């Protein structure tokens, strides 16, 4: 009969559901347009170690990423990939870490391939700050660093990097917590 | 000392070179 | 009878098209603060050009603004506005270029009129880099960058710019894409 | 009988209020992310005086802060509050102001206590700028500026600033509105 | 070489001087 | 000339010591 009454109802449940996707959506792109760095430098936080530990020598998650940060309004968005447990060479031994290219849209000007140093390290929030660090050079042959052709390229990384028991006991995480920097360059890097 | 290796998301083991040595 | 029912319906129906149009604002009014710049350069991003091109040739659309950047957290606003098919001295003839001050919200305590540099200029994306560009001084006399009364002034520029065929007809487009840049001062303006 | 009709209806109204507040809260929590401020300056603008005047000599509103502005994407977050009629030493006599220290999600790796300048000033939007401001010095001793234990800590500031009639029958108050500036260092404070 | 003419919203000829040549 | 009094939030005088004296 009133058939219509629900056909109205069931209108507007999903046009409903779909903004608590949107105005859900716009929560975690606030962080981004928050969490945004672009002088080069840029500060990955991680909350909840242990469970991300797990999560990821479990199988379930295995691959972060962090907030674009660029290298200045309309230049190079980069980003970095933890991965907690390790991959590649050292999956068990311990937490590896990589640098990555996404692609922009004032990402077409820039000059390829990539070419900044990038001082990516693990701080240490204890009391003497002795947080292990390393920094190197985009090799133009092996593709990782050439202008961009998806989204993000080949997360290109140093593998090996903070060690498990080193990391997990000592003085580098904190509240189960962690802090995580990269840095490129930008000098040898004509500004806009 | 020396670095850049490359992305380790399972499955092909390098056009016949990939590694990493440290940790130490 | 249950014409209550229908009453509520309808009191959900336009609340709800309400935030479809919220939710929607905060959509474009997440690019500006997201395409935004600080510095005093900025990259005026403009995709489907042919599009762009018609609808100006045509009359829909013969007008397009951008991102407005400022020369600092709470300096001026500036902006840019792009004519495809151009107008005053070159409307059919060939694309045209201008400048503009919007009116800020710390545009109060700023010293009127303006006077700074400004490169607005043509990019070219092509593998020569030989982007034609321009700048001029800000005339007190003519009224243009005298402190702002409405929310933008006479967009101020220079007509004659990129000429038509040089531009559609060269290595400035690229994937139905061009970028624009304008280029103001910010040293000889005492920073906060 | 068609008692579900309403039970949707009414399922349908809360769920909705609910983005009325979430598409409502992404409100004021997009001026913050508009009104930001990373380089260590910035401007706490204040409309509506009058308005304000009031409702502090009343009781209902005296205690106004502000953007919680930055020292550097990844570093300190400070800010400001104002007292319009003025509170420990001259809640009646005059306008008192103050400085603040928030917690940070980064704000963890940061070095306490606090230790920078703060020229916090009122300006003058006459015709002369002859607007009255100063600074000092965190002093470790007297808890106020080492590291957040809350979400911001006891606001120290210099109570006496700009007072009641100077700053009512002057230059300073325009349109019933006035600007702020607190002045924080950050070259005695080692770049990220 | 010479910069700065005008916003040529379509309408006011202007206040008897108005123009630019150039794209040579 | 001196500065850095104090928070005046209602409430407590303080541990035997706050004020502050100027708008001369």
């Amino acid at each position: 009969n009133t058939g219509l009454l629900e056909s109205q109802l069931s209108r507007h449940d999903q046009m409903l559901s779909v903004h608590d996707i949107r105005l859900a959506d716009m929560d975690l792109r606030f962080q981004v347009l928050e969490t945004a760095s672009y002088n080069g430098v840029l500060i990955w936080k991680i909350r909840d170690y242990k469970r991300r530990k797990q999560e990821a020598v479990m199988g379930k998650t295995l691959s972060l990423y962090s907030q674009p940060f660029y290298t200045g309004y309309f230049g190079y968005k980069m980003c970095a990939r933890v991965y907690l447990n390790g991959d590649g060479m050292g999956k068990g031994t311990h937490l590896s870490l990589f640098f990555v290219i996404m692609r922009g849209e004032y990402d077409a000007l820039l000059p390829w391939p990539f070419k900044q140093k990038v001082t990516l390290m693990l701080m240490d929030q204890g009391s003497s700050r002795r947080h292990l660090g390393d920094a190197f050079k985009p090799d133009p042959n092996s593709s990782s660093f050439k202008k961009p052709t998806g989204e993000m390229n080949i997360a290109s990384g140093c593998p090996v990097f903070v060690a498990q028991t080193v990391l997990e006991n000592g003085t580098y995480i904190k509240d189960d917590t962690i802090f995580i920097k990269v840095i490129v360059d930008t000098s040898d890097l004509p500004d806009p | 000392p020396y670095p850049i290796p490359e992305e380790g998301d399972p499955g092909p083991p390098g056009l016949s070179t990939p590694h990493q040595e440290d940790g130490k």
